[PDB]
């Protein structure tokens, strides 16, 4: 019940990350192998490409494919979403995560340049977060409704949503509602109050 | 009226459901159903009541049939126990 | 080893409210 | 710099000589999982659930009860702190009855967590279990005491904040049961806490047995209004019905503790509660009708009658913006009789330097006081968490409590200096005994229940009390800031009322009979039908139909303090927030709202439209009503002796009695607690 | 680049929330008490900026608990005051602050129970 | 305080592509009636285009008026296409929806909501 | 969430057995025949260095050529202890695309037959109870169990708070969950990696040149079902 | 026309309403005692400016803010008030 790992990789991409964090001192803020034994390059916003092209185009770090973009909000932080890049190198079977900060207002660039896995995944974290990606080829809504107001998956819209859809007949449509539910969901609030020892 | 009431009054517009319609209600009231059943004697003090079963019946609870006074019955069958 | 029984939902909550009843005979 | 230094697995922390190893964890932040030991409860050890290992020690020591020395480090995550607690929870767990399905506080449990993060995977208690016999401890407290961990806080609370030692421990070994030898009811106020201070579920509250399951309960912060302590209470909610009303911590009004009314007359809450606005009709019959309708009915009879002839009769639980909206509008024809039920001496400063009318020192200064001298009230059924305030620094420091009222149960030793009104003269002059023992307190209290004041000679009490208030400040030469006179309330709506301007007794009406009376939520005998003009128009503004409902030609129905975001102050004048924990049920509306309605119907509309308007109002009439959780000192007492000093009045020597002289009085005092069922049962377990 | 703008950063318009969800709508942040029923500290440290509490009415149908406030089971947790005030204000909500109330602390002693 | 640029630096240049979308959207009402058969007249239309160019006019925060074009002219982008059904479109004129009295005596009427 | 029946594994094997001649029959049905082939062949080629770019990651990645599997390259599970060999292939059209997806059901033959073989005898679920529920007979005779049971299903197994990625060739491609977790019992961000989001993008690039039909060919190739790529 | 009562806010410490604070300790016994049943209803401020409001015959009100009016003037203002 403890898993088998192996000290080799924590140690050798811990190496890694002190090599990507001497290569770009100017971008990095903060890199940590963490006990999963993966690593995290935090990055400046303004080098989400520079840090992006090394990574894709360096022969000790070859980074190929864009596994995923995903924006993770806490509200809290001044600079709420945190977008995350995972990327993978198939040269050496080893996998790296980007990470840097956006605000509400603040625009990051778009890597579809450096992987052009990212000009969908961008548009996604538009529709879904509401971050902008300067420069992108065609950001418009992936997933959400054609004339959606609101970005669905911040943590300060709400699960239901405003709107639903129902079709009225004196209109011969499908016509929009203020959103009634008829059994608001419960919410559990159950979280424990005694926390465990670390 | 269903073991729990239920009972829509007779100007409940709540009633139209039914018309053309009925209503399903269980005729076997455990109310009744476990009264028609013999006060468990026991030897002992105490007793368990496994819900007659070993895992396919109720937690394990061991009750105090202590007091003549009052027949335990276990919050899980609400089966009475005669000391 | 058209029907009319149909289902038909309920609220068996016991009505979990109690209005007053206003008195019955005036002042 | 008596601090010692003291290290919680290396934070270094630096702590008051004398705090408990457990104390020591709590600053750094770490929590030693325990059962037995509660904050405001005397340290007993009982558990042993909470061993940890200072540093280099041979054997693990009680954090509750071991006083942390110099330098020693306390490793709460060691190897061995950890087979301290996997091997206690053997124990707990090895006796108890696997009925977490029964057991209410199932969520709520201190037993299954602490067994859920700091215990065992498995159970090695391959032998047969106990069982003890469920007896009756009252109507409140369904004690299925099988459950019990032997952790004794019930049997502590009981001796230490209710100072009804009734329960204690019987027998020795595996069958030590914490329950009464003899079958006696556990009855007093402040019962119902024991359910919240148990944390295994063995005694749990009987009215909320099984109606819900705490993950799914909703819990909206709000403020107590069945007593004027104002205890901060959270209102639990599910899918929008009140299901449990528990207390939450205030450190100066309710330190964790609630009243019995103020925790089970929450299911009154659901019955006899007014929800259409009916109008009496035909014959004399009250009729169900659309406010439009009940609404001009009233704003009619409105427009016709003059100032004088209109008259309100408030009380009880309505919240300080109806208060300022039902003055606003009054005034708007006119009338400035608005009134509330309660009869404060006004034959002074009267209502105007709240020094007069707020307990002055706080609720959590009863703490720092030397000599209380109650005169007029029996705290304990009037105000019960002020009581156990006088209950906790009569034990844990030095109060000399002295009482001039009714020789009656007040959980402490008292001085019964007599029952008479004049003999406050007697200490006035300084012919009484105690007035040296005033004269050697260095701190001293007095307390006038305003169940006194509710006399005939109720000008001539307070003002009998001023003079003696007076001479002790004189005698013992008390700081300004130390303040002796103070007068403790028992109407939530009182206090507001009397600083929003409303002048207190139903006098001035009884002098000349208003034509139309907007009672507000008032279910009190003060005037009748009988006692009104031949016209006699007369509208309720309230929400359960009791006294006011069936005398009434108009019915408006409001909330409830579980309905509106309302706010309502205590008496030492700390405002307060009650939020909304459920939606007002049937067309009934909010308080203030009804009357800024009826103004509009009326045409002389009140200038605000939302309730932070109507808060900005309230800032205009009474200040200190927009500030919350704010007591405010500025003792203007003083001037208040000068008037008092003109005012001649005599004390009629009929002994001066608190109207709840036992606690059958005490449950039902309100509407929401006269419709309370469980209440009700609670009323015919005492008689 | 770096203009410099004075605004409190309303977003309002940004969000996409319906303006009566916006406007008549009051978010009360506030540090959730523990609950009396166990002495868990653990739900007590994290601030929380719930909404207002409208119309929670019954479905005709079948009994259930209906609601039409979408903004009902939001709970947006922070980490301290001056990260909520700064989320309510960015997005155009009316806050009610509560200040925290810590236990202060209460000195105690096993002996003290033995003196007479 | 200093904040970068989205993409106008203050907020009368922004303002430019506030006008360059309110006369894109203008010159685009009457093409969208007719294309996706729509029932509400040309004119209807240009004035509801007014009032939400409108509804947006109190912000000052350039990087929020830069933004809220985007935003805008993505929604153009639809409309210009058909990406968008009638049902879309006509969704901007809550014909079902019966709109809220907002007079306190005719909420106090209705809805215990304030 | 519980063992295998007592007779799955021999009718797994009853299955495997013969359902190898199933492949081929639709083998011979469709891999020889001019419509296929025509159908097929030449369509939709995809170099290997813009599979990688546009983060195809799956049998559009090996079909070009570029040998990555993630069953061999980062083992999970047990996949470690059983031999397959990944079915890579060239010219990066839909057939050598077709070809491979039937190798893989060939492989993947291989492997059941391996863990038939190979199974060991033990419990299904890690026993530590505040990870996985207690047995229905110990939670209804044992106070540590009911206690574990009530509250796992009721709260949950409070997570340590940190942030993985984990990826593991789901039959489409790499399929990936980016788990952020608070210390809570309920996530925080659960970012599907759909192997369809990355493939359907492509179908621009790998659909051009190309006539109406070529693109229904062009979809099938991918194996996207939008439950993936709409999540 | 008529006045009703007079309510007079002021701040508890500060220079502003210092003197405010004076016309109580000096004149408030009295004023009571020359009008008296004149609801005066002496409250307090927030760090807002002394102010003094009072009602008039139907729900008329007026203003006057005394922030750093010294004592004598006060008196007046509460004597032209109650003229
Ligand atoms: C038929 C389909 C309806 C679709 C309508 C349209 O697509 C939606 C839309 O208007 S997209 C958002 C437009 N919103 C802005 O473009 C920001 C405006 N910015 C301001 O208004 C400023 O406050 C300013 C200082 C300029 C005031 O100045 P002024 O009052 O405009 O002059
Ligand atoms: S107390 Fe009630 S809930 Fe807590 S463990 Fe014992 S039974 Fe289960
Ligand atoms: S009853 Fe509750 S409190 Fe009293 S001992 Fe048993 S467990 Fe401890
Ligand atoms: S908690 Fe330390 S003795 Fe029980
Ligand atoms: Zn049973």
């Amino acid at each position: 019940t403890v898993r088998p790992r192996s000290d080799v990789t924590h140690k050798q991409l811990s190496a890694f990350g002190e090599y990507v964090a001497e290569i770009l001192p100017k971008y990095v803020q903060q890199v940590q192998v963490s006990c999963l034994d993966e690593l995290e390059i935090c990055i400046h916003p303004d080098g989400v490409i520079p840090t992006l092209t090394f990574l894709r185009d360096h022969t000790n770090a070859q980074f190929k494919s864009l596994a995923d973009l995903t924006a993770v909000d806490v509200p809290t932080r001044q600079n709420r979403f945190e977008i995350v890049y995972n990327l993978l190198s198939l040269r050496f079977n080893s996998r790296i995560r980007v990470k840097t900060y956006a605000d509400e207002l603040t625009p990051i660039d778009s890597i579809v340049s450096v992987h052009i896995a990212a000009n969908w995944y961008e548009r996604e974290v538009w529709d879904m977060f509401g971050v902008f990606f300067f420069n992108h080829p065609d950001l418009r809504r992936i997933l959400t409704d054609y004339g959606f107001e609101g970005h669905p998956f911040r943590k300060d819209f709400p699960l239901t949503g405003y709107v639903e859809l129902r079709y009225d007949d004196e209109v011969k449509r499908v016509v929009a509602e203020p959103v009634e539910l008829a059994q608001e969901f419960r919410k559990f609030d159950l979280n424990s109050p005694w926390e465990a020892f670390p | 009226i269903t073991h729990t009431g239920q009972v829509y009054d007779e100007k409940d517009y709540r009633r139209v459901r039914f018309v053309d319609r009925q209503k399903e209600v269980n005729e076997n009231f455990a109310i009744d159903l476990i009264a028609q059943q013999p006060v468990n004697e026991v030897e002992h003090r105490i007793i368990a009541c496994d819900g007659g079963g070993g895992a396919l019946g109720h937690p394990k609870v061991y009750i105090n049939l202590d007091k003549e006074t009052k027949t335990g019955t276990c919050g899980y069958c609400g089966l009475q126990f005669k000391q | 080893p058209a029907t009319p029984e149909q289902y038909v939902p309920y609220s068996t909550t016991r009505k979990k409210i109690h209005e007053w009843v206003p008195p019955s005979t005036p002042y | 710099s008596n601090l010692i230094e003291v290290f919680v697995d290396g934070q270094s922390v630096m702590v008051e000589p004398g705090t408990t190893v457990l104390q020591a964890c709590e600053k750094v932040g770490m929590q030693i999982p325990r059962f037995c030991y509660h904050e405001r409860l005397s340290v007993a050890g009982n558990c042993r659930m909470c061993l940890v290992e200072i540093e280099k020690a041979p054997k693990v020591v009680a954090a509750c009860a071991m006083p942390v020395m110099k330098g020693w480090n306390i490793l709460t995550n060691s190897e061995k702190s950890k087979k301290a607690r996997e091997g206690v929870m053997e124990f707990l767990l090895a006796n108890h009855p696997l009925d977490c399905p029964i057991c209410d506080q199932g969520g709520e449990c201190d037993l299954q967590d602490q067994s859920m993060m700091f215990g065992s995977d498995r159970s090695r208690f391959l032998e047969g279990k106990r069982a003890v016999e469920d007896k009756n401890i009252g109507p409140l407290v369904k004690t299925i005491m099988t459950r019990c961990i032997q952790c004794t806080r019930c049997i502590r609370f009981a001796s230490e904040i209710a100072g009804v030692d009734d329960l204690g421990t019987t027998g020795r070994g595996n069958d030590m049961q914490v329950g009464t030898y003899i079958e006696k009811m556990f009855m007093s106020e402040l019962s119902g806490n024991v359910i919240d201070i148990c944390p295994v579920g063995a005694l749990t509250s009987k009215p909320y047995a099984f109606t819900a399951r705490p993950w799914e309960t909703r819990k909206t912060e709000s403020i107590d209004v069945m007593d004027a302590v104002g205890s901060n209470i959270v209102v639990s909610t599910r899918t929008g019905e009140v299901m449990r009303i528990l207390p939450r911590m205030h450190e100066d009004i309710n330190e964790e503790w609630i009243s019995d009314k103020t925790r089970f007359a929450y299911d009154g809450l659901k019955r006899q509660r007014l929800t259409e606005p009916m109008v009496r009709n035909e014959k004399g019959l009250l009729t169900y009708t659309s406010w439009e309708d009940a609404l001009s009915r009233v704003a009619g009879m409105l427009q016709n009658f003059e100032g004088n002839a209109v008259a309100a009769i408030a009380g009880g639980l309505v919240d300080a913006e109806a208060l300022v909206a039902l003055k606003d509008l009054l005034n708007k024809v006119d009338s400035d009789n608005l009134c509330t039920e309660e009869i404060f001496p006004t034959e002074g400063a009267g209502t105007d330097l709240r020094s007069n009318y707020l307990l002055n020192t706080t609720i959590a200064g009863v703490e720092e006081a030397d000599v209380v001298l109650l005169v007029g009230t029996n705290p304990r059924f009037e105000a019960p968490l002020f009581n156990a305030r006088i209950r906790k620094s009569w034990l844990h420091n030095d109060l000399k409590v002295a009482l001039i009222g009714s020789p009656v149960d007040l959980t402490y030793r008292y001085d019964h200096l007599g029952d008479s009104p004049k003999i406050l003269q007697d200490i006035a002059s300084g012919r009484h005994s105690f007035c040296e023992v005033l004269k050697d307190a260095k701190k001293p209290m007095v307390v006038l229940g305003s169940s006194a004041l509710q006399r005939d000679d109720g000008a001539a009490i307070l003002v009998a009390v001023s003079n003696m208030v007076q001479k002790i400040r004189v005698t013992t030469g008390v700081a300004a800031e130390w303040k002796v006179m103070n007068i403790l309330h028992r109407i939530a709506s009182q206090v507001a009322a009397l600083d929003l301007g409303y002048k207190p007794g139903v006098e001035a009406i009884r002098k000349n009979p208003p034509k139309m009376l907007f009672l507000l939520g008032a279910d009190g005998g003060c005037i009748t039908r009988q006692d009104l003009p031949k016209d006699c128009f007369i509208v309720y503004q309230g929400h359960h139909g009791d006294v006011g409902a069936p005398m009434a030609d108009v019915i408006l129905p409001g909330a409830a303090y579980t309905e509106k975001s309302a706010t309502y102050v205590n008496t030492e004048g700390r405002a307060q927030q009650t939020k909304v924990a459920v939606t007002p049920p049937g067309l009934a509306r909010e308080d203030w709202k009804i009357i800024r309605a009826l103004s509009e119907i009326a045409g002389i509309t009140l200038p605000y439209d939302t309730l932070d308007q109507v808060r900005n109002r309230l800032e205009e009439v009474s200040p200190n009503l927009v500030r919350y959780d704010d007591i405010e000192e500025t003792n203007y007492f003083q001037q208040a002796s000068e008037l008092a000093k003109l005012v001649n009045q005599e004390v009629l020597a009929d002994p001066l009695v608190p109207p709840q002289l036992t606690i059958k009085d005490f449950y039902m005092t309100d509407s929401i607690s006269r419709a309370s069922q469980t209440m009700a049962k609670c009323v015919k377990a005492v008689t | 680049q770096l203009i410099t703008v004075d605004e409190k950063l309303d977003i309002t318009t940004l969000t996409g929330v319906p303006e009566e969800h916006i406007k008549t709508r009051k978010v009360r942040i506030f540090v959730p008490a523990r609950n009396n029923m166990q002495s868990g500290v653990n739900n007590t440290k994290k601030w929380k900026m719930e909404f207002d509490t409208r119309e929670r009415w019954e479905n005709p149908l079948m009994g259930w608990a209906s609601t039409a406030d979408p903004l009902s089971n939001m709970v947006l947790t922070f980490s301290a005051k001056e990260d909520a005030i700064a989320f309510a204000e960015k997005n155009g909500w009316s806050y009610d602050v509560e200040e925290k109330k810590v236990p202060k602390p209460k000195s105690k002693s096993y002996g003290a129970n033995f003196s007479w | 305080t200093s904040v970068k640029p989205i993409f106008s630096r203050d907020l009368n240049e922004a303002k430019r592509r506030v006008r360059e979308l309110y006369r894109a959207w203008y010159r685009e009402v009457p093409n969208t009636v007719h294309l996706m058969q729509l029932d509400i007249t040309v004119k209807q239309g240009r004035d509801k285009v007014r009032e939400m160019f409108m509804k947006n006019a109190h912000v000052t925060d350039p990087r929020v008026v830069d933004l809220l074009v985007i935003k805008g002219k993505m929604e153009l982008q639809e409309t210009i296409k058909v990406w968008k059904q009638r049902t879309h479109v006509m969704r901007f004129f809550h014909e079902t929806e019966t709109p809220r009295p907002k007079d306190f005596l005719s909420k106090f009427y209705m809805g215990h909501d304030p | 969430h519980q063992d295998l029946p007592l007779g799955l594994l021999d009718d797994i094997y009853e299955f495997s057995k013969n359902f190898s001649l199933r492949i081929d029959e639709v083998e011979e049905m469709l891999t020889n025949n001019r419509i296929w082939r025509n159908r097929t062949v030449d369509i939709g080629v995809v170099t290997a260095e813009d599979a990688l770019n546009y983060g195809f990651s799956g049998v559009m990645l090996r079909g070009s050529g570029i040998q990555w599997d993630l069953r061999k390259t980062q083992p999970y599970d047990v996949y470690d202890q059983v031999e397959f060999d990944v079915p890579i292939g060239s010219r990066g059209d839909c057939y050598d695309r077709y070809l491979c997806r039937v190798e893989e059901m060939r492989q993947s033959l291989r492997i059941i037959e391996q863990c038939l073989n190979k199974m060991p005898p033990g419990e299904i679920k890690v026993d530590d109870a505040k990870v996985s529920p207690p047995k229905r007979a110990e939670m209804k005779t044992s106070m540590e169990s009911l206690i574990h049971h009530f509250k796992l299903y009721t709260e949950g197994y409070q997570v340590p708070p940190g942030a993985t990625y984990t990826a593991i060739e789901a039959p489409k491609g790499e399929f990936g969950v980016y788990l952020v977790s608070d210390g809570s019992s309920r996530p925080y961000r659960c970012k599907i990696k759909a192997p369809g989001f990355a493939h359907l993008a492509g179908l621009d690039k790998m659909s051009k040149g190309h006539m109406l039909a070529d693109v229904v060919a062009i979809i099938g190739t991918q194996d996207i079902v939008f439950g993936e790529i709409d999540r | 026309l008529g006045l009703r009562e007079i309510r007079v806010h002021l701040c508890q410490r500060s220079p502003g309403s210092q003197g405010v604070r004076d016309f109580i300790v000096q004149r408030y016994v009295e004023l009571k005692k020359a009008h008296p049943n004149l609801p005066i209803l002496i409250r307090e401020c927030s760090e807002v400016q002394p102010k003094l409001w009072a009602r008039y015959a139907f729900g008329q009100e007026k203003t006057v803010s005394l922030n750093n009016l010294s004592a004598d003037e006060v008196t007046r203002a509460m004597q032209n008030v109650l003229s």
